[PDB]
RNA sequence: GGUUAAGCGACUAAGCGUACACGGUGGAUGCCCUGGCAGUCAGAGGCGAUGAAGGACGUGCUAAUCUGCGAUAAGCGUCGG
RNA sequence: CCCGGCGAGGGGAGUGAAAAAGAACCUGAAACCGUGUACGUACAAGCAGUGGGAGCACGCUUAGGCGUGUGACUGCGUACC
RNA sequence: AGGACCGAACCGACUAAUGUUGAAAAAUUAGCGGAUGACUUGUGGCUGGGGGUGAAAGGCCAAUCAAACCGGGAGAUAGCU
RNA sequence: CGAAGGUGUGCUGUGAGGCAUGCUGGAGGUAUCAGAAGUGCGAAUGCUGACAUAAGUAACGAUAAAGCGGGUGAAAAGCCCGCUCGCCGGAAGACCAAGGGUUCCUGUCCAACGUUAAUCGGGGCAGGGUGAGUCGACCCCUAAGGCGAGGCCGAAAGGCGU
């Protein structure tokens, strides 16, 4: 039972060079190159679904202390006022707030304060 | 330079040719190898 | 003396940039005969300025 | 550097140069137009014109002088006798260089060299 | 109208044509010819073979004009190798490739 | 509106990249078997001085090679199909 | 029939179901090499991706912060055995 | 007279440079040694692998030599990579 | 009324994968459940073929040397002719042996071969060409040496030798 592999061996690579288009070079066109590439770039991925998340928060917290900064806190006591005065919403709201309604973020800096003083 | 190919004929003839092969036992079995291997130019001889 | 990695296809054609020829930038034309030639050169036909400058 | 110097090499020895345009300024003053190579024509200026110029003024000793610089008696006296009297009252200018394209074989930049005064 | 002309396994190497080819492209036909007239180069030899066959196919095949004619495509693929043997040094085979390339032009009007 | 100033600023691609389309090179893949592999059942198990095995040369309306043949030379006779 | 050198090669015409089956001939992958189009790229430093992400181009939809391609800028990041 | 002297052919190969993917798997160029002899050369012949031959270098025995080449034992063995 | 295969797209599964379908292709394919394996490759300085890179780079093989005119031709530095030039000349000339074997001559062709072009060629195709009593071989004679009737010797093969 002789067993010729072209077929299985042809969409094995493929399958490869197809998730590595848009790369340079040989990475798009070269099995031993792009198969390397293409699991690069999952170990990068799987990475990167947990540091989307840090960077994001990083984000939101700095637009949050230039908003707050802008109505005389910082962030540091704004957040503290804001547990002091039980609001629990987060860091993408209040940050998507500090843009698009600056009214609001101003008084959830009123109610912060008022629960530092 | 003087390479280690130095043709002549009569010695060509003489030392792997059809007799010289057929005149020894051994050279008789090399021709038999031959033919059981289907050589076309059996021997050197012409 | 000898590469440590294969250049790219694209190194190559940076070098080769410089490769492009030069297309003559205009022909000149007999006065006389009205032939195309290059400036400084007799025509085809063996004229120069005006005049015929070949036998043939 | 080659500062201020005269003279092509043209990729030759001396001995060469010399018996070429020798060959060459004989087959000039022969034919009266000749095809060659444009830095081998403009080289032979300098050797033929001196020569017709010298062939302005018939003396045993002029034709010596050609016959030592063409070592071919049909030129010398072709030089004396048709060239010489041609070019009589020419300062100079005995040759026209014609542009004439590129050698099929090595694409060198050719040239035919004549005499201004044909006439065929 | 896009009338076609190929030399194919033409003796030189795809580079060497392209060098030309490139000249020509998207050029009206008689300043092609011209061009290619006045290039000193094997290539254009036979890149104006192609385009003249061209023209001619043009005419005789698909239409008239001559002077409404342009070179709208040019390219110059590989064609097959030639492989031979170059002895070096110390017994040392080298195979030399022998390029050829398959020349195309297409003339067009519209 | 004009000038001047001061900010900011597209449009370049010699060439290169990625993607797509069309090609070239190349001859994988699949499909195919006049060829091979392994067996089973039966045969025949030797050829040769009545000149073998194997060859060389020749042989055609034939220039070559292959096959066949051997100066009766891709064939002769005879008996059968 | 036409270009071409009474070439090579090609374009037509015709044969054929098909010539994108034309003898370099079934299918015709990949590396590799090109043409064309879109986007990017000439103040920019590194495994060349990944996460984020404008702009541009291009197809949808009926407004709808959807698809495709490109990818400035930016966080992270020194291939495989 | 001469294993005499100088020196071409001829036989060699002391030095240098070139060459080192060479023009050449040992050469070229300029010089160098022998050059009637223990010389050199043609044609043929003999010596065969633990054997030959060796004015002896383990040298040479078909660009292979502290045991040639070819085929076989043979898919030696490889606690190693 | 379009199989395998090739090439895209879209969907789908935790994964190896699967399903559908456009295009190409033009005749095979195969559910299911079982069964058997030359059953899966990126590496082995792996093997074979193809194709890159360096790179249009080095090099084009003795530094005896070319120049012009004419001719032929699609095209001429290289072919033919001619005039000069230069090189060898105890050879780089001439006649052979050895070896090779048609490379000889003529016509014709220029794909490949020729380190370039080529109209030229020891290249391709075709045709022609080698004439012996005296040359040489064969032949007669032998050398070294070889084979060797019988023979002597030797497990066999064979060895030596008249
Ligand atoms: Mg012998
Ligand atoms: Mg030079
Ligand atoms: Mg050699
Ligand atoms: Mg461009
Ligand atoms: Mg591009
Ligand atoms: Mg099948
Ligand atoms: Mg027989
Ligand atoms: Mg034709
Ligand atoms: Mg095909
Ligand atoms: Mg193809
Ligand atoms: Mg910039
Ligand atoms: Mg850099
Ligand atoms: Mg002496
Ligand atoms: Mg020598
Ligand atoms: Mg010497
Ligand atoms: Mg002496
Ligand atoms: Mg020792
Ligand atoms: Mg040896
Ligand atoms: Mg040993
Ligand atoms: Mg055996
Ligand atoms: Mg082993
Ligand atoms: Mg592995
Ligand atoms: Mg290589
Ligand atoms: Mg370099
Ligand atoms: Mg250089
Ligand atoms: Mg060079
Ligand atoms: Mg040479
Ligand atoms: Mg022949
Ligand atoms: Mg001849
Ligand atoms: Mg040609
Ligand atoms: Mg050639
Ligand atoms: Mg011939
Ligand atoms: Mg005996
Ligand atoms: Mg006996």
């Amino acid at each position: 039972a002789r067993v010729k592999r072209g077929v299985i061996a042809r969409a094995r690579h493929k399958k490869i060079l197809k998730q590595a288009k848009g790369y340079y070079g040989a990475r798009s066109r070269v099995y031993r190159v792009a198969f390397q590439a293409v699991i690069k770039a999952g170990q990068y991925a799987y990475r990167d679904r947990r540091q989307r998340k840090r960077q994001f928060r990083q984000l939101w917290i700095a637009r949050i202390n230039a908003a707050a900064r802008q109505n005389g806190i910082s962030y540091s006591k704004f957040i503290n006022g804001l547990k002091k005065a039980s609001v629990e919403i987060d860091r993408k709201i209040l940050a998507d707030i500090a843009v698009f309604d600056k009214v609001a973020f101003t008084a959830l800096v009123e109610k912060a304060k008022a629960a530092l003083a | 330079m003087k390479r280690t190919f130095q043709p002549s004929v009569l010695k060509r003839n003489r030392s792997h040719g059809f007799r010289a092969r057929m005149a020894t036992k051994n050279g008789r079995q090399v021709l038999a190898r031959r033919r059981a291997k289907g050589r076309a130019r059996l021997t050197v001889s012409k | 003396a000898v590469q440590q990695n294969k250049p790219t296809r694209s190194k190559r054609g940076m070098r080769r940039s410089h490769d492009a020829l030069t297309a003559v930038t205009s022909l000149s034309v007999d006065k006389t005969s009205g032939e195309k030639h290059l400036r400084h050169h007799i025509t085809a036909d063996g004229y120069y300025r005006g005049r015929k400058v070949i036998a043939k | 550097m080659r500062h201020r110097k005269s003279g092509r090499q043209l990729n030759r020895n001396s001995s060469h140069r010399q018996a070429m345009f020798r060959n060459m300024a004989g087959s000039l003053v022969r034919h009266e137009i000749i095809k060659t190579t444009l830095p081998k024509a403009k080289e032979l200026r300098r050797v033929v014109e001196p020569l017709i110029t010298l062939a302005k003024t018939d003396s045993v000793a002029n034709r010596r002088l050609a016959f030592a610089r063409t070592r071919d008696n049909e030129i010398v006296a072709k030089l004396f006798n048709e060239l010489g009297p041609r070019f009589a009252s020419r300062a100079g200018g005995y040759t026209r260089i014609l542009k004439c394209g590129f050698r099929a074989g090595d694409n060198a930049p050719m040239a035919y060299i004549e005499l201004v005064d044909r006439s065929e | 109208m896009e009338t076609i002309a190929k030399h194919r396994h033409a003796r030189s190497s795809a580079q060497k044509v392209r060098l030309v080819a490139d000249l020509i492209r998207g050029k009206k036909v008689s300043q092609a010819l011209d061009i290619l007239t006045y290039t000193n180069k094997k290539a254009a030899v036979l890149v104006k073979k192609v385009l003249e066959s061209a023209i001619a196919n043009a005419e005789h095949n698909d239409g008239a004009d001559i002077d409404d004619l342009k070179v709208t495509k040019i390219f110059v693929d590989e064609g097959p190798s030639m492989k031979r043997i170059m002895p070096r040094a110390k017994g040392r085979a080298d195979r030399i490739l022998k390029r050829t390339s398959h020349i195309t032009v297409v003339v067009s009007d519209r």
